[PDB]
Formats: C-alpha cells, sequence, structure tokens
C-alpha cells in the first residue's frame, strides 16, 4: 500500500488577465498577451514551394476542423486568434531552380552535399537581407523531400550559419503543407493530417507568430526572486576528440514583472569524453553569466536559483556553485531522470493514470506523472502507459512539493508547439534545442540568446 | 428594455461557430441568448424560446448554413421572428449570417432572400467585425466589455 | 419536369383578376397554381410556396397592381423567381401583368 | 430634399476606385450612398437601394467598365435612375464615368 499526492493544474496568462488551464482554447477566446500588426513573409525554395506556401497560407485563412472537437479544438482561422495579418500578398519570393539544387545534390560525398546546400540558402537569404529594400520578419524554407532525406545535419547547419545575423527563419517540408497530393507510389498519404489537420494549423501558426516577435501565452502563477536553469550536456562529434562535451543552459526568470525567458548560452566544455561534469572554472563561469543576466534585468539578485539538470552534480562543481554567489541566494539543485520504469497500471482498465499524481518516496525525492490523462480533453497525452519523471533534490535544502509544483508549471511553457502541456520541464528542453544548434558550426562568438533563432 | 441578442442555430452541427461567436459577444459587453449555453436542460423551451423572442430580444442573428437551411426548429424561429420584426415594424431586426462555403446565394431560404446577410465565408474576424459594426451603427445596447463573464460562462458550461 | 403556371398576387385584393384568369387558364389546359384555389388550406404555406417555385413552376405570373408592388409576401416570391430564374437560364421567366390604372409606369 | 450623391458600380471589382471616389466626396462635403459603406447589415437591400434613388438621390455616378457593363445590379439601378430622370427632366442625372481604356466607346 503506497500514497498518490495530487498537484494540481496550473494556469497560463492570455491577454487581459484571463488565466486559463489550455493554450488553445485560451487562444480561441482571449488571444495573445501583445499584437503584431501583421507577418511579412520571404520564402524560400521553388516555384512549386512558393505555390505551395500561397495555398497553404490561403487556407489557413478560414476556419479549419478536426474530427473530434473535445480532443483538439478547432482552428478558428489565423486572424480570428491572433489579431494579425499573415496573408500571402506579404510574400517576398526568393527563386531556387531545380538544377540549382541538383548541382550540388547529385555528389558522392554526404557532408558535402548538405554544406553547399545550406551554402547556397543562407547566401540567397543573407544576400536578401542586405541589399532588399523589403522589410522580411520570418523567412519561410521550404524544402523539397530530396534534401532532408539524403541530408543526414541540414536543421543544424542551417540554424547555426545564419547567427552572426540573427535572422528568424522555419524550415518547412513540402509534404508537411501538401500532404494532400505528396502520396507515395501506391497513392497512399504517408503523412495523413485529414484527422489533426486544425491541430497542424494550431502548431504552425503558433511557431509562426512566436518567430515573428509575438509572445502567446506567458505563466501566472509565480514567485518571483527565483530563477531556473535547465543545463544539457551535448556531444560534439566534429571536434578533434570523436566526443567533447558541451554545457549549455535556459535560463528562466520571472521578471520585473513578468515571463522573461532567454537563456544563457556559449558552451561550456568538457575535453574528456563521459564525464558529464563542469569543471570549476566552467562551473563559476556560467553560475556568474547567469546571477549577471539576471541581476541586470531585474537590479537585485535573485532569492533563490533551481539549477534543473539531467544528471547528478558532483562535490566540486557544486563547491564551485557556491563560491561565486552571496549569502542571501538560496541555491538547490534538481536532477530529473526517465531512468525508473514505474508503469502505474489503473485497475478499472479503461484508460491511464491521471496526470498530475506524485508517489513522494522520501523528503528528497519523488515521481511525477507529467504525461498521464488529462480530462479537459478526454485523452491522456500518451499511448501506452506513460513513464514518470524520477524528480529528486540532489543538492540543497528545498520543499518537494514546491519542486514538483514548479515542475508541473514549467511543463507549460512550450512554444514550439500548441498542445496542452509537455512530458519535460521546458528549460530543459530549450536548453537541448539550442545546445544541439550552437555545436553545428565550431565557430561562433556571442550566440544571441534568443530561441526565435533556433 | 430589450437587450438580448438571440442566436438561432442548428444543433448539433453548427457548434463550433456558435460557441466561439456567443463567447465572443459576451466578451464584448452583449447579452446573448442561445440554447447552447443554456445547456443544462430538463425545462420545455419552446414556451420560453418563443417569450424571450417576443419579449426581450431586440436582435435575431441567424445561422444561414447548409444545415440550418431546412431545420424544422430554426424554421418556426424564423416565423416568429418574421412576426415580432413586423410588430415592431424593425427592418433592421433580422440578420443572416452566411457561415457555409457550399450553401449558394440562389439556393437560400424565403425568408432571408431579400435581407443582406453578414459574410463568414472568407473569414471570421472579417465577419466578426462586421457584426460589430452593424451592432455600433444600429445602436445595439451594452454595456462595458470584460473577458471574466466570457471566461466564468466557458467554465460553468 | 415543369408545367405549372404560378400566378402570384396581393389578397384578398386582386382576387377577381386573379380567379377570372385562373379559371380562364384552367379551362384552357395550363396547369395553375395560386392562393385563392389552394383555400382548403390547413398547412403552412411558405415552404410550399418556396417549394413550388423552385420545383414545377414553368411560368411565373406576376399581376403587377398599386396593391402587389410593396406587398412583402409578393416581393419575396419575385426574389425567389428571379434567382430560379437565374437557375434555369430562361431570360422570359417572369412575365408580368400590369393591371391596375393607377400604378404608373 | 434631395442631397445624396447615388454612387452605382460592379461588386467587387470596381471597389478600389468607387471606395477612392466615395471617401474623396465625403472629404469635400457632398453627402454620397454606395453598398461600400451606407448599406446596412439586414435591409431588405433591393427596396432600401431603390428607395435611396427614388427618394433622395440627386446625382447618379455610374461607373461605366468592361465588368459594369452588363452587371444585372447596376442596369437596374440605371432603369430605375432614368425614370427618375424623366420624372424630374433633368438630363444630367445620370453621369458615367470610364475607367476602363479595355471598354471600348
Amino acid at each position: 500500500m503506497k500514497e498518490l499526492i495530487y498537484i494540481e493544474e496550473p494556469k497560463i496568462l492570455f491577454a487581459h488577465g484571463q488565466k486559463c488551464t489550455d493554450a488553445r482554447d485560451g487562444l480561441a477566446l482571449f488571444g495573445p498577451l501583445n499584437n503584431l500588426y501583421g507577418i511579412k513573409s520571404g520564402v524560400i525554395g521553388t516555384k512549386q514551394g512558393l505555390k505551395i506556401f500561397r495555398d497553404y497560407l490561403d487556407h489557413i485563412q478560414k476556419p479549419i476542423y478536426n474530427s473530434n472537437s473535445i480532443t483538439r479544438p478547432m482552428f478558428p482561422g489565423f486572424e480570428a486568434v491572433f489579431d494579425c495579418k499573415w496573408e500571402s500578398t506579404g510574400i517576398t519570393f526568393k527563386e531556387v531552380t531545380n538544377e540549382d539544387i541538383g548541382k550540388f545534390l547529385y555528389n558522392s560525398s554526404t557532408h558535402k552535399r548538405t554544406y553547399d546546400l545550406v551554402s547556397l540558402f543562407i547566401d540567397k537569404i543573407i544576400s536578401a537581407n542586405k541589399n532588399e529594400d523589403e522589410n522580411v520578419d520570418v523567412w519561410f524554407v521550404i524544402v523539397p523531400d530530396e534534401i532532408y532525406k539524403y541530408c543526414r545535419q541540414f536543421h543544424d547547419q542551417f540554424k547555426a550559419r545564419l547567427l552572426k545575423h540573427t535572422i528568424p527563419t522555419q524550415i518547412f517540408r513540402e509534404s508537411t503543407l501538401a500532404w494532400r497530393d505528396f502520396k507515395n507510389a501506391f497513392g497512399l498519404p504517408i503523412r495523413d493530417f485529414s484527422k489533426i489537420e486544425g491541430h497542424l494549423a494550431w502548431t504552425i501558426s503558433t511557431a509562426a507568430f512566436y518567430k515573428a516577435g509575438g509572445k502567446p501565452w506567458k505563466l501566472s502563477d509565480v514567485r518571483n526572486g527565483v530563477c531556473y536553469l535547465g543545463l544539457v550536456y551535448k556531444k560534439v562529434e566534429k571536434s578533434k576528440n570523436p566526443r567533447n562535451a558541451c554545457c549549455a543552459a535556459q535560463m528562466f526568470l520571472d521578471n520585473g514583472d513578468g515571463t522573461v525567458f532567454k537563456g544563457e548560452v556559449g558552451p561550456w566544455y568538457n575535453p574528456k569524453n563521459g564525464q558529464y561534469h563542469l569543471e570549476p572554472k566552467e562551473a563559476k563561469a556560467l553560475l556568474s553569466q547567469s546571477l549577471q543576466s539576471y541581476k541586470e534585468q531585474i537590479g537585485e539578485y535573485p532569492k533563490e536559483v533551481f539549477i534543473h539538470a539531467k544528471t547528478r552534480f558532483n562535490h566540486q562543481e557544486w563547491d564551485a556553485f557556491l563560491e561565486v554567489t552571496p549569502k542571501e541566494t538560496n541555491l538547490v539543485g534538481v536532477t530529473i531522470s526517465k531512468t525508473k520504469p514505474l508503469k502505474l497500471y489503473k485497475t478499472e482498465g479503461d484508460y491511464t493514470i491521471l496526470r498530475g499524481n506524485a508517489y513522494v518516496v522520501n523528503e528528497r525525492s519523488a515521481f511525477l506523472w507529467t504525461v498521464g490523462y488529462v480530462p479537459k480533453i478526454q485523452t491522456a497525452l500518451s499511448m501506452e502507459v506513460p513513464n514518470p519523471l524520477f524528480i529528486e533534490i540532489n543538492k540543497g535544502e528545498a520543499d518537494i512539493k514546491q519542486v514538483l509544483k514548479d515542475i508541473l508549471s514549467l511543463t507549460k511553457l512550450n512554444y514550439n508547439a500548441c498542445i496542452f502541456a509537455d512530458g519535460e520541464p521546458v528549460t530543459l528542453r530549450f536548453a537541448d534545442k539550442i545546445g544541439e544548434i550552437l555545436t553545428a558550426s565550431t565557430d561562433i562568438k556571442t550566440p544571441p540568446l534568443a530561441f526565435k533563432y533556433y | 428594455m430589450r437587450n438580448k441578442i438571440f442566436i438561432s442555430h442548428a444543433t448539433p452541427d453548427d457548434n463550433d461557430f456558435t460557441r466561439w461567436l456567443a463567447l465572443k459577444l459576451i466578451g464584448l459587453g452583449y447579452e446573448v441568448w442561445c440554447d447552447i449555453l443554456f445547456l443544462d436542460k430538463g425545462v420545455d423551451f419552446w414556451s420560453n424560446i418563443e417569450k424571450v423572442i417576443r419579449e426581450d430580444t431586440c436582435k435575431f442573428l441567424l445561422v444561414s448554413s447548409s444545415y440550418s437551411n431546412q431545420r424544422e426548429g430554426v424554421l418556426k424561429e424564423l416565423a416568429v421572428a418574421a412576426k415580432v420584426k413586423k410588430q415592431l415594424k424593425d427592418d433592421k431586426f433580422i440578420i443572416p449570417l452566411a457561415i457555409d462555403e457550399q450553401l449558394s446565394y440562389d439556393d437560400i431560404n424565403i425568408d432571408i432572400v431579400r435581407l443582406n446577410a453578414i459574410d463568414f465565408k472568407m473569414s471570421w474576424a472579417r465577419g466578426l467585425k462586421d457584426i460589430l459594426e452593424a451592432f455600433e451603427k444600429q445602436k445595439v445596447p451594452k454595456e462595458v466589455a470584460d473577458a471574466s463573464k466570457s471566461n466564468l460562462l466557458y467554465q460553468q458550461i
């Protein structure tokens, strides 16, 4: 016999201060935090890609429907949701001929074809950015199903080679926008969207609205004076050594008034393979940069720093963290894992365990079903029995209930997608994203620090 | 004083649009009467429906679509709306809203075949702006807008 | 197939002429649909009238007068008849019949 | 008294020029009427435009183009305007405005 404590769902704040539990419903009912006047779109690709993007942009102007409007709310239309014009008349096309694609695609090397294709694409984008009169907010790179299939490497290099110029860009596949006609040789559409189409529109519109300077929502219930750091480790395959560990961090504070989420980055390196620990110099540098980033924006030091991670810190780096911080800030460190397969079955045999259940092992460990059953949409976030996150307070002193509440809150602010909630806190996921991008090209000085470039 | 905007649709096919529009107009300080907010049910409504049409309804918005074209309840609603419009002698009482794209303008029902509709075929926001401009030009009664009412109504129902 | 001849008028003011004309046309072998000959009554007619116009009518005789000019029912029938005329691509569908002398052109 | 200038055009093809002209005339002090701005949402619009032509229209600024040459609504407004003109016997009542060079004279 064991006990399960329940943690309630947090609220995400929409326009005119209206709390809600779902992003889709809150946006379809209240609207985003800030209003853009419109989205000016630059399109890179062939003529067929331009036509496909034009027709899809016209298509998402009208309301779209899902099969069952409880599991997935319908899409009213882009303007009805975001109060912004994103039309096919603002398209600034830059034609790319098919022979151009072929004359680098049809080589024998694997890295060189990706290098050349990304080079041509980014050179066209940079030329259009430097010496054209028009102002383009987001560049929509439509690719055919003949590059990404044989370029895996394309996406990471593409995003890494635009970092010094800071052009927000979104990559699309011609099958994603033209799934209806892009079937196989048998005629079966390999990317059936007929029953999800509205959710596809939701995710695409939210990503586009985010990359153009719009804030779709935020967190309403979070305490001031606290900051969170999601630290992830990545392997540099192209370095001198076959593996070279690199630490990348994503920062989340509240703000002087609300919702700052930037990410202090610049990969801190560890040469020895298999050691996912930061050397004392690296730890001091990372913590100092994070503290300055918080302080220069707020004016005062935080009252609590909450270094999330996927691994366990050792004594050297935690001591180093303790040296570079003043005597008021309380420092905690929590390691989140997924290697404990506690698949809590249900006795009714109809649906999975409710999302928000925690088995508190002791005062310094717990489980959390961040992915489970959410009743508002009558379905679970998974298909099989979900695996819970095993949250342990590796270092410091803190309340495990507050830890679980904060992780559940952090499971909401995912702007790359419009879903009910994520499975892992967004600090870890976004730090993983930008650390994966930053290591694509090992020549980068002072990265932008903003997620819309990644 | 008549201060209620009545909405008539074809349940269950026109629920997405009517939920969206009713919550939008509630959030804009209007007082929307449609059968889907009062879905708690258990009480007969036909007498109540005719009573609210004849006593407090000031504008009869009609969701014109390929489903609500021949629905018997909507036809009775249009009959009572025509009667009360003739009683009030208000030319601008009934407002059709064209929503279905496959409903051709040549197959529209006889009772609204002559009135100037509001078009939602292309955009819902364009049609909503048309609705709001028409309401403010026709001096439809309203109080200060508040999204809290839409929030609590959506939560309750 | 369409063979009926819809006679639209204002009731009960153009009843003498419409009675005379409907009886004359019925005696001449034309299938005529008009309200005054369907005065048995008992059922709603608006949907029935619209269906008759859209389905079986082959000519839409309109009795123009100082009565049936701005009569709302006559106007609705006229609008539906115009839609049906556009549908059938028949220019000679609506055939007005001027009756009264005090209605100038 | 008649103080409204009616504009009759094809919809929505000639809406840009119609909007420009209407805004220009309004900005100078002349009261205008076209379906773009002064038509309400649910009016029995045919009767409303007919009443506007027959009661308040002092000028009829038709917009002639390859689109509004055979547009039925414009033709009907033209016929009502011709009747109004022969009522007041003002020859400068109807004014065509030629904008399309693809419409030969």
